[PDB]
RNA sequence: AAGCGUUUACUUUGAAAAAAUUAGAGUGUUCAAAGCAGGCCGCCUGGAUACCGCAGCUAGGAAUAAUGGAAUAGGACCGCG
RNA sequence: UACCUGGUUGAUCCUGCCAGUAGCAUAUGCUUGUCUCAAAGAUUAAGCCAUGCAUGUCUAAGUACGCACGGCCGGUACAGUGAAACUGCGAAUGGCUCAUUAAAUCAGUUAUGGUUCCUUUGGUCGCUCGUACUUGGAUAACUGUGGUAAUUCUAGAGCUAAUACAUGCCGACGGGCGCUGACCCCCUUCGCGGGGGGGAUGCGUGCAUUUAUCAGUGGUGACUCUAGAUAACCUCGGGCCGAUCGCACGCCCGGCGGCGACGACCCAUUCGAACGUCUGCCCUAUCAACUUUCGAUGGUAGUCGCCGUGCCUACCAUGGUGACCACGGGUGACGGGGAAUCAGGGUUCGAUUCCGGAGAGGGAGCCUGAGAAACGGCUACCACAUCCAAGGAAGGCAGCAGGCG
């Protein structure tokens, strides 16, 4: 197959490296994972050494990382917007590290919502009629209305990401090498990289 | 300034999207009494294959040269003289092996003709195998 | 070559295991174990050669599969075993414990020990590891990863195990002025008192060694054994002393014994 | 030629088959050889066409439902033996595992029982018992082996305060100095 | 006792440098080419040593051959606002 | 042993080469009594091969219902050998040759802090909080039918085993640690307020992998090292937490026990393998410019890989080497330790028993396996070549002998 090695090509110099040996084993090389957004499909290779690899084909779970409070949950992947590799590779939807995804912000909601009892997203018009929510916020105790005093407190959300929140639909990059492992996990953007990534997004829409 | 690229320029070290009620910078020792130069820690920019400033660390050999060409980005090409010594005849003869260093960027004045301190490390490129460690000026031209 | 070697050659063969050539083409290869390939002396060959009780090696087969010989706690059933420095072969019938210790030439002496020596034996540690509970690991020469030490020991220190439980009792820690063995290189065989330290950042240590008779000598760190703490050894040692006297003096000593022999 | 499942043609087709499939025993571990068979559609290009009747007619045949050729071994698996003859997890099978008579000239007659596989021994239990007390002695060593290296860290945490307040005394001794 | 010290070429010591082969200690294979053996009423033993070009590490020297200080003075040094 | 002699001329002295002189290799001619060692299809054809052999292997310790032998003490399975076979491991070791190859291989010195690693050895393996006195069905060996001219070609019917293939809990297991936390208690304030404790239900809480944060037990000259805590995943083409076996036999009143063997998730050790740092190689200018959007030299971000790298991909900059001989070509060049000649200097050979590299006529591709781009492994093309009943099958002696050229 293809092989990776630093004797096919030329010198430093220029002149050309003359083959003393054919391709070996240790020099590997496979085709490309290019996973999709489906159902679960992680097949296992066998690698140099006897262990075992993981290839994603199609993947749309991902558990995705907040790094403001450091809190991850399992998120279903939605979109590719943005890569800095390849533009094919954001028309057609392939995942590979350090892409920037929209996925979905309800897990973070839920859990701000069950931390700090505090209204996020919620465009005004609204109301949960299974009332579950308004029960995790309702109904507080004598001295634990201090503890949640305290969080709502150190509780202050930025615009963008408020915005996206209210959208509902929040950047992350994948950080993980999503076609050795098989999994696809990342970080949620916040702040100037966020402003970077949207002031990208901005660019390639015009 | 910085973040000319397509994707965003950080180093893996530092975390700066923490809670607000200058950024923080990671930088290491690099061993052998080489002392940190001032700008590598006073910056903004980023470089993940500075020896400072990056995921690198200096093994093996240190070395010498003198820099002749600059004409590229990030790096640079050093100039090796040495002396062979022919056992049959015998005198001296004129040799180099011009070798291409990662010139760090937390050196800004340097020329040619000065005389710098590489030093082995992994292989960044195919190529350079060395890091810029300390930049010594050359002899005499104060201006 | 496709992968690991199996064979060895005679002429391939260490210096140290002294091995003829006219015999064979193949010499016995060591296995995996404890010690390195040039750091170690087989079985076969300290039954065959040095000790001279078999003839063969289908009768050191057979001496090794009547469960006789005890090699430092657990029968090996193994004509290649590597017994390196600081091995302890145990044999239950003759009543005789045997100590791997160095001659003062480049071979090793067949140095017989007491019970009471042959309970114990001394190791140098080489790194210390902290594993996955936050236990720190001494890990020797002979590859015996020992937890939850005395926080005493450093990196060039020697322990001393008990054969019956695997557990340190003692350790000499690396000071100037202790005893040392130099175990590789031209001075392989060397007995003397360690008298300077010299360090190097980025390159490799040396220590001088200095010899009871006043013969001071440098060794690189990655060959030296020390043995006991000042003048003191906690071993037994063989004829010679660690000395290495020159050829003139050697040819003095055979002259006059034998003369005085007849 | 042999035939194949699934190749679906009707005259001579060369495969790649490797273990695991049909028409070929392989030989080295995982060798795989050009083999030639046959399609699974029944034509006129055929020698021999094995036949299994599942259902029986009406009349009876003399050539294969005449004589009646019994089994050649017996279950082997107590699992196998129970599931055989109906039986709990608590009725011998020892005393129920078929045993075959062996008769020929010259010799005397015999019988011979085979050996049951899985069988609940006390050698097995004696195991059973064995490995979990090698658990316990684990366990045990660790509990002993934490507790000494706690009283000997505890001794050695003793003594660098003490050179912690030695030194501080001496820090001490050199401001009053 | 630990660290620093204007850079090289040079020069001296020290470790690392696989064996066989090269020289060479001992040995009556009847001598020798060879081999690592043998002698005594279990022991004595040896199976050494030397060379190992070239490059690299380290520890002293600065004669020799380069290299530059400060000259529109943004020249050193002990101190201040 | 730092060595000369004859030859141009009628004769002399030079330069100058030729011829003598002595070894080490290769062949050849003549002759040949003993004995100890001893090279031996390398030079042209790394050209082609009939024949036969060269890697298979069982211990009391994985499977034993072939009477092939076999003991009588049996009805409480298997006395003990044991063909054949499943499974495990080796077959990636060794032998041959130097075809290719000129900063390539290789020699000296380095690091893997940039990676893997069978076996052996030393550590781990009740740490996890939810039928176990032992789980399920397929098959070889065997009985029987055979197809083909022929193969180490194999199929349908009846079975039967696992340390081959999957599922999988009892015991520790009663309480600890973080959370949500119903609710309760004490003091003070007229009151809101403030301070200090106990606690129902449920969830998570072993090692290993992935994501990011906080702090900084033990080291290196140096980590984004080892380790602690924090919020989850743990790839159905699933990761370990023994659903194994053999020998004498004991202690309680059914429960407890030894010597071992084998297989295993992870950390070390060893044999290594591979990528890298610096220096070193024959001749040629009738080879002066070479490389480069068919990667050339770097940067950014990815793919693959065991890991670092244009190894490769998308976009940018036009760079990189060279008269100190790059680039191109040739070699009757594998490199080295070495061999011969020798005053000192050098000159020539090295394919050859020791190490490293390459390979089985030429390339290319892959399963297995820890380790192969393996060829006494396969898969396609070129060249050679075997049996045929004319449908097909089958091969790689630069291994050992042997045959042709």
């Amino acid at each position: 197959g293809i092989s990776r090695d630093n004797w096919h090509k030329r010198r430093k110099t220029g002149g050309k490296r003359k083959p003393y040996h054919k391709k070996r084993k240790y020099e590997l090389g496979r085709p490309a994972a290019n996973t999709k957004i489906g159902p679960r499909r992680i097949h296992t290779v066998r690698v140099r050494g006897g262990n075992k690899k993981y290839r994603a084909l199609r993947l749309d779970v991902g558990n995705f990382s907040w790094g403001s409070e450091c809190c991850t949950r399992k998120t279903r992947i939605i979109d590719v917007v943005y890569n800095a590799s390849n533009n094919e590779l954001v028309r057609t939807k392939t995942l590979v590290k350090n892409c920037i995804v929209l996925i979905d912000s309800t897990p973070y909601r839920q859990w701000y919502e069950s931390h700090y009892a505090l209204p996020l997203g919620r465009k005004k018009g609204a109301k949960l009629t299974p009332e579950e929510e308004e029960i995790l916020n309702k109904k507080r105790s004598k001295k634990i209305q201090k503890k949640y005093d305290e969080r709502k407190k150190n509780a202050k959300i930025s615009s963008l990401l408020e915005e996206q929140f209210q959208q509902g639909k929040l950047l992350a990059c994948i950080a993980s090498r999503p076609g050795q492992c098989g999994r696809a996990d990342g970080y949620v953007l916040e702040g100037k990289e966020l402003e970077f990534y949207l002031r990208k997004i901005k660019a390639r829409k015009g | 300034d910085i973040q000319t690229e397509r994707a965003y320029q950080k180093q893996p070290t530092i975390f700066q999207n923490k809670k607000r009620v200058k950024l923080p910078r990671y930088y290491k020792n690099i061993g052998l009494g080489f002392k940190t130069p001032k700008e590598a820690i006073e910056g903004t920019y980023i470089d993940k294959k500075c020896p400072f400033t990056g995921n690198v660390s200096i093994r093996g050999r240190i070395l010498s040269g003198v820099v002749t060409k600059m004409k590229m980005q990030r790096t640079i090409v050093i100039r090796r003289d040495y002396l062979h010594y022919i056992r049959k005849y015998n005198r001296f003869e004129k040799r180099h092996k011009n070798m291409s260093v990662h010139l760090s960027p937390c050196f800004r004045d340097v020329q040619i003709g000065d005389i710098v301190t590489v030093g082995e490390c992994r292989p960044l490129s195919k190529t350079v195998r060395f890091n810029v460690l300390k930049v010594t000026k050359a002899a005499g031209t104060k201006k | 070559a496709r992968g690991p070697k199996k064979h060895l050659k005679r002429v391939a063969a260490p210096k140290h295991w002294m091995l003829d050539k006219l015999t064979g083409v193949f010499a016995p290869r060591p296995s995996t174990g404890p010690h390195k390939l040039r750091e170690c002396l087989p079985l076969i060959i300290f039954l065959r050669n040095r000790l001279k009780y078999a003839l063969t090696g289908d009768e050191v087969k057979k001496i090794c599969m009547q469960r006789f010989i005890k090699i430092d706690g657990k029968v090996r059933t193994d004509i290649t075993y590597p017994a390196g420095f600081m091995d302890v072969i145990s044999i239950d019938k003759t009543g005789e414990n045997f100590r791997l210790i160095y001659d003062t030439k480049g071979r090793f002496a067949v140095h017989r020990i007491t019970p009471e020596e042959a309970k114990y034996k001394l190791c140098k540690v080489r790194k210390i590891f902290v594993g996955t509970k936050g236990i720190p690991h001494l890990v020797t020469h002979d590859a015996r990863t020992i937890r939850y030490p005395d926080p005493l020991i450093k990196v060039n220190d020697t322990i001393q195990i008990d054969l019956e439980t695997g557990k340190i009792t003692d350790f000499i820690k690396f000071d100037t002025g202790n005893l040392c063995m130099v175990t590789g290189g031209a001075n392989l065989g060397r007995i003397g008192v360690i008298t300077n330290r010299e360090r190097h950042p980025g390159s490799f240590d040396v220590v001088h060694v200095k010899d009871a008779n006043g013969n001071s000598f440098a060794t690189r760190l990655s060959n030296i054994f020390v043995i006991g703490k000042g003048n003191k050894p906690w071993i037994s040692l063989p004829r010679g002393k660690g000395i290495r006297l020159t050829i003139a003096e050697e040819r003095d000593k055979r002259l006059a014994a034998k003369q005085s022999s007849g | 030629f042999p035939m194949k499942q699934g190749v679906l043609t009707h005259g001579r087709v060369r495969l790649l088959l490797s273990k695991g499939h049909s028409c070929y025993r392989p030989r080295r571990t995982g060798e795989r050889k050009r083999k030639s068979v046959r399609g699974c559609i029944v034509d006129a290009n055929l020698s021999v066409l094995n036949l299994v009747i599942v259902k029986k007619g009406e009349k009876d045949i003399p050539g294969l439902t005449d004589t009646t050729v019994p089994r050649r071994l017996g279950p082997k698996r107590a699992s196998r033996i129970r599931k055989l003859f109906n039986l709990s997890k608590e009725d011998d099978v020892r005393q129920y595992v078929v045993r075959k008579p062996l008769n020929k000239e010259g010799k005397k007659p015999r019988t011979k029982a085979p050996k049951i596989q899985r069988l609940v021994t006390p050698r097995v239990l004696q195991h059973k018992r064995r490995r979990i007390a090698l658990k316990k002695q684990r366990t045990k060593k660790n509990k002993e082996e934490a507790a000494e290296y706690a009283k000997l860290l505890a001794k050695r945490m003793k003594e660098a305060k003490e050179k912690r307040q030695e030194q501080i005394a001496k820090r001490r001794r050199l401001s009053s100095l």
